[PDB]
């Protein structure tokens, strides 16, 4: 179920497997989360390994 | 309503007829266009306001 | 009603509306004030209600 609240959002997503390379770059993911002041705030970057 | 607010100390006496709607009427009585002008109401066993 | 733009303006001109009557709220500032929520509520009620 999914019912009374207000916020609905679908776009690009952000885990993509991008190496396409046969390994040697393993795709680093780092992501940080936070809230203030109501705003949630998403970083990443994707980088080889 | 008026056009704007009024300088300090200003008197105003027009009594034409804004148009409170969006279609220019000429300044013709009826919707879109009501009367400036609305009285108080005096009832001695009333709220104090 | 969330996370939109709200042409209330266009609502004034775009159809032919018996009353617009809001309580407390001028027309004027419908394009100005941000809000977070709008309850939108319509059905078919009598004339004399």
């Amino acid at each position: 179920s999914a019912n009374n609240c207000t916020f609905e959002y679908v776009s690009q997503p952000f885990l993509m497997d991008l190496e396409g390379k046969q390994g040697n770059f393993k795709n680093l993911r780092e992501f940080v989360f936070k809230n203030i002041d109501g705003y949630f705030k998403i970083y990443s970057k994707h980088t080889p390994i | 309503f008026r056009k704007s607010n009024l300088k300090p100390f200003e008197r105003d006496i027009s009594t034409e007829i804004y148009q409170a709607g969006s279609t220019p009427c000429n300044g013709v009585e009826g919707f879109n266009c009501y009367f400036p002008l609305q009285s108080y109401g005096f009832q001695p066993t009333n709220g104090v306001g | 009603i969330s996370n939109c733009v709200a042409d209330y303006s266009v609502l004034y001109n775009s159809a032919s509306f018996s009353t617009f009557k809001c309580y407390g709220v001028s027309p004027t500032k419908l394009n100005d004030l941000c809000f977070t929520n709008v309850y939108a509520d319509s059905f078919v009620i009598r004339g004399d209600e």
